[PDB]
RNA sequence: AUGUCGGCUCUUCCUAUCAUUGUGAAGCAAAAUUCACCAAGCGUUGGAUUGUUCACCCAUGCAAGGGAACGUGAGCUGGGUUUAGACCGUCGUGAGACAGGUUAGUUUUACCCUACUAAUGACAAAACGUUGUUGCGACAGCAUUCCUGCGUAGUACGAGAGGAACCCGCAGGUACGGACCAAUGGCACAAUACUUGUUCGAGCGAACAGUGGUAUGACGCUACGUCCGUUGGAUUAUGCCUGAACGCCUCUAAGGUCGUAUCCGUGCUGGACUGCAAUGAUAAAUAAGGGGCAAUUUGCAUUGUAUGGCUUCUAAACCAUUUAAAGUUUAUAAUUUACUUUAUAAACGACAAUGGAUGUGAUGCCAAUGUAAUUUGUAACAUAGUAAAUUGGGAGGAUCUUCGAUCACCUGAUGCCGCGCUAGUUACAUAUAAAAGCAUUAUUUAAUACAAUGACAAAGCCUAGAAUCAAUUGUAAACGACUUUU
RNA sequence: UGGUAUGCGUAGAAGUGUUUGGCGUAAGCCUGCAUGGAGCUGCCAUUGGUACAGAUCUUGGUGGAUAGUAGCAAAUAAUCG
RNA sequence: AGCUGGUUCCUUCCGAAGUUUCCCUCAGGAUAGCUGGUGCAUUUUAAUAAAUAAUCUUAUCUGGUAAAGCGAA
């Protein structure tokens, strides 16, 4: 909320490339922009489904033999995979970096109060713009389930439930928006306090 | 002086796992408490309101023995005497006290207080 | 670099380590046979107590085994399963972090051994748990609390479990500490699961409803705890030959100068026993009726086969050793169950449909 | 001063895969074996001799693959090598040598640190205390193995000789792992008996022979005893569709299907020490007060906000997607639960535009008709036109979230404080403002506004726990602890 | 140590503890404050047993290990009182 | 004891060599070379060049490597 600019930027993880998004977000956290990233299952990473699957499998091979519980956390969730990507790009070994990680929140499948919130696009992160035509790409949530993410099934139901609440709110919003524009338009010409400011603005709104 | 003191359930009152009952030490502290109480009666200090406010135990000069050990080694076996110190006090009523505030004169400062009060409406 | 030269089998499977002493005697299921819509609205599990082990004889059938028409004599376990009282209902929502209980709703009257659990000092305790929650039932009811809570559970909660409570007083174990478990209702329709639970408040559910003779059950216990023990007993490492300077029962070799590293995988002295373990595919010999008494004083024919005729009961002469009056509803299980004398073991429905024809045999 | 070699013991990995899985080759007919692949998940042994790795043999099993940390001497052994005794061959005048044979020859220290194995656990953090109960599952480890008999079988296949012990299906065992003590077996209660020697006057019953011996031998432990060890997806190898490059054709270029003892989950095991959820009681008892709702409300205080009203701010909010001709829409005609589906006409034709704001329920910085480190107060006109309050009932919502015994919506009823009124144009009056300062930024503010926190004495509501220690159980254990208890 | 400041001094010397203040790139210096009790220093020349962190240094003292970890366990070993 | 270990305050300025030779020399010296210090004599290379030192270029010599040769020794 209260920020240098907005302390909460809800970012749509849909059609963002994973490292492109992670790097721009890392900058924003260091700048104090405190961002929340939602729908990390809709997050994409370039390189075929299969190519990603094998890349991600290579780390679980990495295992601290003596006590593997000291050893590398192979974070299943797409939200936590996003989180690992950002965390590596930040100096997380410093106390400054701890502050910056705390500024970051990462959710798969947009919950709580974030759904009546607008998911902002970061256009550098956009896969469709940056990625070349006819290049096969992976979706992170597909990759996640292969490496053992339990909750692929779970989020898909929770997302559908959310989409449905998000549908009814949209429908009423569009109905309301019609009736707001007519209520300006009909009073506008009928004296002049709307003719004065709109046409002295006269730009293109 | 935690180790290798094993463990006693009865120190969970004091929130710490490791307790011991070190009987000889507790007896000498007892004697010196009774000395101080005896001294307290002489001064005519109120018995009920005695609280211990200081104990300080510091190390006294070692007495030296030496035990004789395998492979013609001699290595010291030493006793630890103590300097024990105790102070008893009467329970005092809540002492407050007060300090100043050497503040403002100036150019925006005279105009701070005086304008903000005088010709300014103070909403409830 | 000398090899092992003779490739050997690694003493002790890594999949039960790191062997630390069990927190909760009330075995926590790791797993339940889902809720496959259509089917009963019955509790997956019961809490039973070890009464011990009896020994038994039956004729063994399996097509084409040569154990055919010949009798086989089999080790046995005898579990005291006295009718569990349903005292509550919890409903859980799947969130992307995990299953979160929203709501626990409670039976008006919680009966002393159900309260005993909540207290480690009973004689100094005023017994005031759950006075104010039972006072929900005085006021308005579901229009301020009870049915509003239950409704919330209907609305979302994808999995509903029932808080069920052991009648320990029926067992002459001096415990009195009846044990709390949450047991998943497999029941078709979420709405029906809560409703059967509301009804089941302060009501007993007998062993017979959930389970059947020659059903596949998993028995889940904490194991026998038996001290700080030696490396040789624990990991089943070969006892170093007697020529050994200063202590024959070790593991010789942790390993190797490089890496400068004790591996976990090396047999060490640390806890052998006190471990939660689930072993699966234990068949029911008998579900035994404790029954009792019209004017003619029964406990008659609990150890009875159609072939024995000789009355009495499953109780061995001189009541089961450490345990042992054993007056009750029983599940007689095919012979070696996880858990010591006097221990809590939870008896469970088999996760999956065993086509493994040794069970589905209806054995007599 | 970095503890030789082997063998004992114990570890994990690697393949360049012998076996096992799934597969492609074969001058593979069957059987069988050979070659090559994904694959180290799972096996790779018991002995004779040698100090021996190596080697050489014997026996079984479908199969007895090869390597890395010169692994491994406060682990052993000290056998070979490699000391001081010793013998012999050779050589040497001799002493003495021999990397030539032979024989006897002290293996020292962990209680530190770490790691690890097990064992206790505090504080604070507080996306809302305490304590108890109940749970989740992050994350880490991960395991079942192989054969044989029956069966496919005297069949397929073969000219014959033979010949799939071949998946469905069935039973058993092996190797590994984990349990469990009922039976059976093992141990000794120094239990009971017997027995010897001695002692108690004899006797009974014992004592002493450091558990006297012997037979039996329970609560209990434990074997050689017995019981138990899940199931899918992803997809490799690979076989394939459709189909161009190359009119054609083709498993591949695009798109698409099945597919491993693999991998990863299910499962199995530790349980994020405090990562988090749910719920209960929530004290102390009255001569007392204590806590609680305190989100509160008051003097007053602390702290953040905006910092010169405010020179701010926003948990409504541009979809639902394959996606680079991919595409955002409107309307007419149909269609739908779905900006879904169909035909016609257009349209922002990844332009410039657009990306801040349509502030998209049209915010703000407005209200304020003097907009402010005062608040403006008070008059008219006509147009557009505003609303303040309370209670009941019926249904609905909650994914780490600032109060799930909470907050809505709708519908009906009750009355009447008229409390506010705003914008436009226009009247009347005025404090701030004249902050001295001509250099006004400099040490750079706060009346006020909003949000949180506080608590001195006092005030306005509600309610009357347990934990731990002692003592106690044995299901537990070195000690804490665990589990039971009054 | 020769000379000197008609040096300082029991009205507190030297010594020493010291978030006193300051000087010098530094070697190091002065001062304050507290403690102290009997003697002492600056400058110019003059002589050296002349400045320490070490030398498996020497000698004395003291820690962590560890108020307790090794242990204080062979010959049973007491015990009523 | 040619060996090992250690050698006691600071700052400023300049600042090496592991090479030569001989040596029972080769874990070391002497010796030459490199190093500093002390200075001295003169500055047209000095105090208010028609004298050089040493690097290009030029002019004037040398050489048997690269390449080439083997139908040249």
């Amino acid at each position: 909320m209260t920020g240098l600019t907005n302390r909460t930027v809800v970012i749509d993880g849909r059609g963002h490339l994973l490292g492109r998004l992670a790097s721009v977000v890392a900058k924003y956290l260091l700048q104090g922009g405190k961002v929340a990233v939602v729908r990390c299952e809709e997050l994409n990473l370039s390189g075929h489904f299969y190519r990603n699957k094998i890349k991600f499998l290579a780390y679980l091979r990495k295992r601290c033999n003596v006590n593997p519980a000291r050893g590398p956390f192979h974070f299943r969730a797409p939200s936590r995979i996003f989180y690992k990507a950002v965390r590596g790009m930040i100096p997380h070994k410093t106390k400054r970096g701890q502050a910056a990680l705390a500024r970051l929140r990462v959710f798969d499948g947009i919950p709580s109060p974030y759904d009546k919130r607008r998911r902002v696009v970061v256009p550098i992160a956009m896969r469709v713009l940056t990625l070349r035509s006819d290049r096969k790409y992976c979706q992170v949530g597909r990759l996640s389930h292969e490496v053992g993410w339990h909750y692929q099934d779970v989020i898909k139901s929770l997302e559908r439930k959310r989409k449905a609440k998000l549908r009814v709110t949209l429908k009423h919003n569009r109905e309301l928006k019609k009736l707001t524009v007519k209520a300006r338009e009909n009073i506008a010409k009928a004296a002049e306090p709307f003719n004065k400011i709109i046409k002295s603005y006269g730009y293109e709104v | 002086f935690n180790g290798g003191v094993g463990r006693c359930a009865q120190a969970k009152q004091w929130k710490t796992t490791q307790g011991r009952w070190p009987k000889k030490s507790a007896e000498f502290l007892l004697q010196l408490l009774r000395n101080a109480e005896a001294n307290a009666d002489c001064k005519g200090l109120d018995a009920d309101r005695l609280v211990v406010h200081h104990i300080q135990v510091n190390r006294a000069q070692c007495l030296r023995r030496r035990t004789y050990r395998a492979h013609g080694r001699i290595n010291p076996y030493m006793s630890s005497p103590c300097h024990v110190e105790v102070i008893l006090t009467e329970k005092e009523e809540l002492v407050s006290k007060a300090t100043d505030d050497e503040p403002a004169k100036k150019k925006l400062s005279k105009k701070k207080l005086q304008r903000q009060k005088e010709k300014m409406l103070r909403s409830e | 670099m000398s090899h092992r030269k003779f490739s050997a089998p690694r003493h002790g499977s890594m999949a039960f380590y790191p062997k630390k002493r069990s927190a909760r005697h009330r075995g926590k299921v790791k797993a339940f046979p889902k809720d496959d819509a259509s089917k009963p609205v019955h509790l997956t599990c019961f809490i039973g107590y070890k009464a011990g082990m009896t020994h038994i004889v039956r004729e063994a059938d399996r097509p084409g085994s040569k154990i055919n028409k010949k009798e086989v004599v089999e080790a046995v376990t005898v579990l005291e399963t006295p009718p569990m009282i349903v005292v509550g209902a919890v409903g859980y929502i799947e969130t992307p972090f995990g299953l979160r209980a929203l709501v626990n709703v409670w039976a008006q009257h919680l009966s002393e051994e159900c309260r005993r659990r909540f207290y480690k000092n009973w004689y100094k305790s005023k017994k005031k748990a759950f006075t104010k929650a039972s006072k929900k039932w005085t006021d308005d009811l579901g229009k301020k609390s009870i049915e509003n809570d239950f409704r919330k559970m209907l609305r979302y909660c994808k999995v509903i479990r029932v808080i069920a409570h052991s009648q320990i007083r029926l067992i002459k174990q001096r415990q009195k500490k009846a044990h709390v478990m949450e047991i998943q209702l497999n029941g078709g329709s979420i709405e029906d699961k809560v409703k059967w639970a509301r009804e089941h408040l302060e009501k007993p559910i007998q062993v017979s409803n959930v389970f059947g003779q020659d059903e596949m059950i998993d028995c889940v216990g904490v194991t026998k705890g038996k001290g700080f023990k030696g490396v040789t007993s624990r990991w089943h490492t070969k006892k170093l030959p007697r020529k050994t300077h200063k202590g024959l029962r070790k593991v010789a070799c942790i390993g190797a100068w490089h890496p400068s590293r004790v591996s976990t995988t090396v047999a060490r002295a640390g806890q052998k026993g006190y471990h939660h373990r689930t072993e699966i595919n234990k068949k029911i010999y008998r579900i035994g009726a404790g029954i009792h008494t019209k004017d003619g004083k029964v406990i008659k024919n609990n150890a009875s086969t159609e072939y024995d005729l000789t009355d009495k009961s499953i109780t061995p002469m001189g009541g089961f050793p450490h345990y042992g009056e054993v007056n009750n509803d029983f599940v007689m299980i095919k012979g070696c169950c996880i858990g010591s004398k006097k221990r809590i073991i939870t008896l469970r429905k088999s996760l999956l449909k065993h086509t493994k024809r040794s069970a589905l045999e209806q054995i007599k």
